[PDB]
């Protein structure tokens, strides 16, 4: 059985240009758990990424958090890249500030 | 308050070259207090909260013989399944464990789990009499025999209402000041007008822990549920939880419209209003 | 504390 990744890309904190803060990546409700997920600024990968210790939801689907140290501003766009054996090509979802 | 004590543990096989990648994560409630990577440097079970660092080199022992002798178990069982469905020994396959047990307000014994799965479908479990086993197929079947022949429930049962128990409140005491803390959530609503006629509103719960939440919009003080949509709780990534839950209204209605949220930092629930 | 118990299926 294969179940394909929800993804959520938000801040830490509420969002303010210029101002410090975490950018997160949260992907749940997949199997199997191998999952390549990455960072982007401008559609470039961000090198310094950490993640969660690997851990399971009641229904034995997997989930992580990726994260790193950004800055949001007016001109930077900031997005979670991810691949896995469900999809066909990486799916990209855009960070919104105000979800 | 009333609480947990939860062991992961997901091996996954690596046809082609080498053992399993094994990793282990010891929970109380919602936080992260040991774990163990078989792609790490140390090869010991690690602290990752302060209030556990306080054990002595004697547990950290014991739960690293523990833990890496957990890591082979899941490394024979692989190759036990892979017979047992009569699988290709060239794919990846996966196997998880979860145990744990439950306390009430008083610190007493409620309930305990011990529950096993192949590629991400039920296996084994544990029934709730700590007694029994639910075995989904007959290769499962065979296994329920031979855990039978083993004392293996005797052994669960003991373990359960007993030491996982008496552990468990010796962390909620060594850890308290976060452990039996409550965080409630931070709340406010936001407006995002979609058009002249129409908009969203999103009520936000923020910074809470544990991470058990409700967020329920109502019109006019009866429950809303055409045109709303609620986001799935997530980690903040500092030991806190995040929600959302957003309703469309027609531009000029806002008032009509409240979000109300119920969490146990909270006496009593919680209503926004734009 | 890790229950005291290594069991294969």
């Amino acid at each position: 059985i294969q179940r394909t990744p929800k993804i959520q890309v938000y801040s830490r904190h509420p969002a303010e240009n210029g101002k410090s803060n975490f950018l997160n990546c949260y992907v749940s409700g997949f199997h199997p758990s191998d999952i390549e997920v990455d960072l982007l600024k401008n559609g470039e990968r961000i090198e310094k990424v950490e993640h969660s210790d690997l851990s399971f939801s009641k229904d034995w689907s997997f989930y992580l958090l990726y994260y790193t140290e950004f800055t949001p501003t007016e001109k930077d766009e900031y997005a979670c890249r991810v691949n896995h054996v469900t999809l066909s090509q990486p799916k990209i979802v855009k960070w919104d500030r105000d979800m | 308050g009333s609480h947990s004590m939860r062991y992961f543990f997901t091996s996954v096989s690596r046809p082609g070259r080498g053992e399993p990648r094994f990793i282990a994560v010891g929970y109380v409630d919602d936080t992260q207090f040991v774990r163990f990577d078989s792609d790490a440097a140390s090869q010991r079970m690690e602290p990752r909260a302060p209030w556990i660092e306080q054990e002595g080199p004697e547990y950290w022992d014991g739960e690293t013989r523990k833990v890496k002798a957990h890591s082979q178990t899941h490394r024979v069982d692989l190759g036990t399944l892979r017979g047992y469905y009569n699988q290709s020994e060239a794919g990846s396959h996966t196997v998880q464990r979860m145990y744990g047990c439950d306390v009430g307000s008083d610190w007493r014994f409620l309930r305990g789990y011990h529950q096993y799965a192949y590629d991400g479908k039920d296996y084994i479990a544990l029934k709730e009499d700590l007694r029994s086993w639910t075995a989904a197929d007959m290769a499962a079947q065979t296994t329920k025999h031979k855990w039978e022949a083993a004392h293996v429930a005797e052994q669960l049962r003991a373990y359960l209402e007993g030491t996982c128990v008496e552990w468990l409140r010796r962390y909620l005491e060594n850890g308290k000041e976060t452990l039996q803390r409550t965080d409630a959530p931070k709340t406010h609503m936001t407006h995002h007008a979609v058009s002249d006629h129409e908009a969203t509103l999103r009520c936000w719960a923020l910074s809470f822990y544990p991470a058990e939440i409700t967020l329920t919009w109502q019109r006019d003080g009866e429950d809303q549920t055409q045109d709303t949509e609620l986001v799935e709780t997530r980690p903040a990534g500092d030991g806190t939880f995040q929600k959302w839950a957003a309703v469309v209204v027609p531009s000029g209605q806002e008032q009509r419209y409240t979000c109300h949220v119920q969490h146990e930092g909270l006496p009593k629930p919680l209503t926004l209003r734009w | 504390r890790q229950a005291s118990l290594s069991i294969s299926v």
